[PDB]
């Protein structure tokens, strides 16, 4: 994926 | 939900970001920190679940020359150094 998608996957747990 | 304010080094990395305020969620920290290393390039080219964060003030933060997005605890570590909790 591109870092945006891994970095909003991340987002969405904090 | 709880609103943080970040010690001075981790301010100004958000501040590059483009954060003007002072106060934060930790979402929102978060947020300006994936902007921050989007912005300058420091995730790797090929597999851009790595963050190549040596030689950048954000690395003299986390303490570490890279890390994983599937592996945040250098993160977070740097996150209970670098917030007040308000």
């Amino acid at each position: 994926l591109t870092f945006x998608e891994y970095w909003a996957q991340l987002l969405s747990a904090a | 939900g709880t609103q943080v304010h970040p010690r001075a080094p981790l301010l100004q990395i958000l501040k590059v970001a483009g954060a003007q305020e002072e106060v934060f969620t930790v979402k929102e920290v978060m947020h300006y920190l994936g902007q921050y290393i989007m912005m300058k390039q420091l995730y790797d080219k090929q597999r851009q679940h790595i963050v190549h964060c040596h030689d950048d003030p954000l690395g003299e933060l986390l303490e570490v020359g890279s890390f994983s997005v599937k592996n945040p605890s250098p993160l977070y570590e740097m996150l209970k150094r670098n917030l007040v909790i308000l």
